[PDB]
């Protein structure tokens, strides 16, 4: 089988940093991009970015810009997502999802494809 | 950035009911547009990619259509387990990004 | 429904008096004698096109046309002038007034003005916004059509509302015929006589005769012939000529070839001497990744260069977005970099099927280490890509060719091969012989042209033959036939009857007398 | 590192090699002669043969001789030529324009 499994929902004091681990298994792991995506209490969803696991190349979504930082340990296969400068509103349910490549469209692979199970990540003192 | 607009937000049906959910793109997206299931309590499912390709493993009540910026979900016999929250996505250019959602509910 | 315009439809082109005067002048006016469309009020209030003006006329014995209403959809949602004239008031507005599927009179708004046996005549044209209304109100005693005769329409009104006006309706008051006519950029002459009121026109194409009044300036011809006109053979259609096959180049054995090499070491083709045939990347569909950089795809069959390089190499589905200027990453810093001024094309496609083993596919390399970033176009000779048939699309193997073109200060010897049309004889036509143009007819010669003479040329240096670069045979080229229109007439005051000459020219082109 | 390839006294074989704007520009006639001593007197137009565009700076040549043949170098300076063109296009005489005060009447 296919999966991400996620670390555990924490908590943390605003300005704090939360690392989250996403550990794939059942598939070529520096094959496929690791995105993250969360979800806030208005239950929307929104891209925070990817990290290339082959390259180790990123790319962020223009709102988490020097304030995340993803990573890839290719020996035990697993992404992290780690966000500092904690604030109210980054109070979430975190999300990674796996993504083949991000030319063409007409590819079930190039989707977000499967998700982790989320880590909720409460930010309070 | 490409806004996603989604209608309705909400929708209340009844089982065996065709079901249509529409997402407009703030521009042209060709058939670079995913729908997702986020049942209660879980991550989100690819259910249609490339605006209408079925995943693998996916009821074929769930469908989709459409192209450039007008897009479709439609499910043609609801079933109680379709309860739950729809997103559109567009890949056509990052920030990848999603619609608001359409909350399903059951009569 | 049609009838006879006769010389209905000339309005005063300015606000200038003029006595005793025939005066020259072109603006859009109704040509003579042209049908216009006929409606009934009897027992019909469609919507018509109002193209560049819109020539309006109506009898009147009941005062049933009471307005006009003028705009593109007529139904709020643009603004629309709308003119009403009801008893003794004129209400003219440009509301976006919400009309009726069918509007009639029974028995936001940027601009308001409250003020058979009559013959109502308009005018309404739009020039750089100006609405401008002309019309003349005259007693008639006719009925069954428009009267004959010649009376010119004043200006009265002209509204700045700068409105894009495309369609047009009538208004008729229910308890009335009405024409349409369209304007056109004629010249007309013009009779003004001692008051300052036309008396008379004429239209300056309506007839050799009415060329012949207007070139002498008066509404007498004397006796004699006049020139009034030169007359020009238009080409048909154009011809465009190249050598079928001069020489191809061998983009085959580029894209078509059996084996790749990696990306660190990638290969270099050289171009140069040879017709650039662009077809193979427009019509094979095959491509994955086709992206072109300061040069379009298009226009490049139609351009000359210095010489043309053709890299080709072997990378995955994530690194084939690396090919680009500006890109940054293992490949473009390490393996192929480019430009940033970079003109030319990329193209790429999925290539799993060829360069991916069971085993693991680990003869295409590539650079992972450099104490420093390559410079543009550098090549340095190590990881193994090792591709496999079910590797994600990313990891799947591409191969890559890049074209770049550069333009020296040098002969420019690999250009491109434009496609050619049918050659059609005895015909005026524009003719493209090797990058040569001209306007012609092209006949069968006898001239023994040398095997290095191309074109020829006579005595006033123009060109008198070429030869097909197809099939080697000698064309001679004649310009199209042209001349001079001559009027041959009595005077006005035996008969209006003409004859034409037409200069220097066979009864072909054009009670037909062949002469000298 | 070749950027190009092409492949296929009793007779005189006359060339003109010149350059303009990067273009190297051949131009030759072949004629039967009897002749040893020295370049057989006459007219004869040299029709051109290749146009090869190399854009190469070239200042000195060679020749090469078979060895188990006189040849003449001359130089091309802007001169203004009459050139005499007969019924078939052929060249079959031509007037220097500054040969002498004859030719410049001519
Ligand atoms: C009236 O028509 C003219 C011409 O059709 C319109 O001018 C166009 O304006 C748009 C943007 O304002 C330009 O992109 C087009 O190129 C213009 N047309 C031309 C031919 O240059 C004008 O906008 C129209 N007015 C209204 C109110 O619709
Ligand atoms: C061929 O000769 C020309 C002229 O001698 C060279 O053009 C010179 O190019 C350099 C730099 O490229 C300039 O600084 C000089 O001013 C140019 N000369 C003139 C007269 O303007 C050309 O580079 C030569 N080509 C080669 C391959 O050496
Ligand atoms: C206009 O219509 C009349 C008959 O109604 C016809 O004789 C005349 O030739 C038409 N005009 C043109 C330019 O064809
Ligand atoms: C004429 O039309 C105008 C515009 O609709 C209207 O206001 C007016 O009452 C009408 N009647 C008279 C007598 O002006
Ligand atoms: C009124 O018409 C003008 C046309 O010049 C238009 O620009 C304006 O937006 C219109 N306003 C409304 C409220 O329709
Ligand atoms: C010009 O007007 C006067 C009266 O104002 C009139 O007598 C005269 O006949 C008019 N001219 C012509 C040519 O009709
Ligand atoms: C070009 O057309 C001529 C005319 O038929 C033909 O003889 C010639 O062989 C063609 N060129 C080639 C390369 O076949
Ligand atoms: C018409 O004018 C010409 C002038 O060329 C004259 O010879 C002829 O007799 C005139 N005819 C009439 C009927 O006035
Ligand atoms: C005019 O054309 C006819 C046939 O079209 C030809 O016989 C005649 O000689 C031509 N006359 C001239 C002067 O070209
Ligand atoms: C080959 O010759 C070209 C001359 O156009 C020169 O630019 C290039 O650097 C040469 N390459 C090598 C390896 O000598
Ligand atoms: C031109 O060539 C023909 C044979 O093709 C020949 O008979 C004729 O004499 C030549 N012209 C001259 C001026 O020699």
């Amino acid at each position: 089988e296919v999966q991400l499994v996620q670390s555990g929902a924490e908590v943390k004091k605003p300005g704090a940093s939360v690392k989250v681990s996403c550990k794939a298994s059942g598939y070529t792991f520096t094959g496929y991009y690791m995105h993250w995506v969360r979800q806030a209490p208005g239950q929307g969803l929104e891209w925070m970015g990817w990290i290339n696991p082959n390259s180790g190349g990123t790319n962020y979504a223009q709102k988490f810009q020097g304030r995340v930082t993803m990573t890839r340990d290719t020996s035990i296969t697993t992404g992290y997502m780690e966000l500092s400068s904690l604030r109210s509103d980054d109070t979430a349910l975190y999300y990674c999802a796996r993504v083949g490549a991000h030319d063409y469209y007409d590819s079930s692979d190039n989707w977000f494809d499967p998700w982790g199970q989320g880590t909720l990540v409460t930010v309070f003192s | 950035d490409i806004q996603m607009t989604q209608s309705p937000s909400s929708v209340s049906a009844s089982v065996g009911d065709r079901l249509t959910i529409t997402c407009r793109a703030s521009q042209g997206i060709s058939s670079w547009l995913a729908w997702y299931q986020q049942k209660p309590g879980k991550a989100p499912k690819l259910l249609i990619y490339a605006a209408s390709s079925l995943q693998s493993g996916v009821p074929s009540r769930f469908s989709g259509s459409g192209s450039g910026t007008d897009f479709t979900l439609t499910i043609s016999s609801l079933q109680p387990e379709d309860f739950a929250t729809y997103y559109c996505q567009q890949a056509n250019s990052f920030p990848w990004t999603f619609g608001q959602g359409t909350k399903v509910e059951i009569k | 429904a049609y009838t006879n315009s006769f010389t209905r439809g000339v309005y005063y082109p300015d606000k200038v008096f003029r006595s005793s005067v025939l005066h020259s002048t072109q603006d859009l006016f109704l040509p003579f004698f042209s049908n216009v469309t006929w409606f009934h009020a009897i027992h019909a209030n469609p919507v018509l096109p109002f193209n560049d003006g819109v020539y309006f006329a109506s009898t009147e014995k009941s005062n049933i046309i009471r307005g006009w209403i003028f705009g593109t959809t007529l139904d709020s949602k643009t603004q629309s002038l709308l003119i009403v004239n009801n008893a003794t008031n004129v209400v003219i507005k440009v509301c976006e007034f919400q009309f009726c599927n069918d509007p009639f009179l029974g028995v936001n708004c940027t601009f308001e003005y409250v003020s058979f046996k009559n013959l109502r005549e308009f005018v309404f044209k739009n020039i750089d916004g100006y609405f401008k209304i002309y019309s003349k109100h005259t007693p008639i005693n006719l009925v069954r059509g428009l009267p004959q005769g010649f009376s010119a329409l004043e200006p009265l009104v002209d509204l700045p509302i700068g409105i894009n006006i495309t369609r047009f309706q009538t208004l008729h008051i229910s308890y009335a015929a009405y024409y349409v006519g369209y304007l056109q950029p004629r010249t007309f002459l013009l009779k003004y006589n001692e008051n300052g009121t036309i008396t008379d026109a004429v239209d300056c194409a309506l007839d050799p005769l009415s060329e012949t009044k207007c070139t002498l300036k008066s509404f007498t011809v004397e006796k004699g012939i006049y020139q009034t006109s030169n007359f020009r053979v238009q080409p048909t259609e154009s011809i465009v000529r190249f050598p079928n096959i001069t020489n191809l180049c061998p983009f085959g054995e580029v894209f078509n070839a059996t084996r790749f090499a990696s990306v660190y070491a990638w290969n270099r083709k050289r171009i140069s001497n040879c017709v650039a045939d662009y077809s193979v990347l427009y019509n094979s569909a095959s491509f994955s990744t086709f992206k072109c950089y300061g040069v379009s795809p298009t226009k490049l069959n139609d351009l000359c260069f210095t010489n043309v390089y053709a890299d080709s190499f072997v990378i995955r589905g994530d690194e084939v977005r690396q090919i680009a200027p500006g890109q940054t990453g293992n490949i473009a810093d390490y393996n192929y970099k480019l430009p940033d001024d970079f003109t030319g094309c990329v193209i790429a496609w999925n290539s799993n099927n060829l360069d991916s083993k069971v085993g693991g596919n680990y003869n295409y390399l590539y650079r992972l280490f450099r104490k420093s970033n390559l410079k543009p176009f550098e090549r340095d000779i190590l990881q193994s890509y090792g591709f496999q048939p079910t590797y994600g699309v990313g990891y799947q193997p591409y191969r890559v060719v890049v074209l770049s073109f550069e333009l020296l200060h040098a002969p420019a010897t690999v250009c491109g091969p434009k496609k050619s049309t049918n050659l059609v004889k005895n015909k005026c036509v524009n003719f493209n012989f090797n990058g040569l143009t001209g306007t012609g007819v092209l006949t069968e010669s006898n001239k023994k042209f040398l095997p290095f003479q191309q074109f020829g040329r006579d005595i006033a240096d123009t060109t008198d033959a070429v030869r097909d670069p197809q099939t080697l045979e000698i064309l001679d080229i004649t310009p199209c036939s042209f001349g001079g229109v001559s009027v041959i007439t009595p005077g006005t005051n035996t008969s209006n009857q003409v004859a034409v000459l037409y200069q220097g020219v066979n009864c072909t082109e054009v009670n037909v007398f062949q002469t000298r």
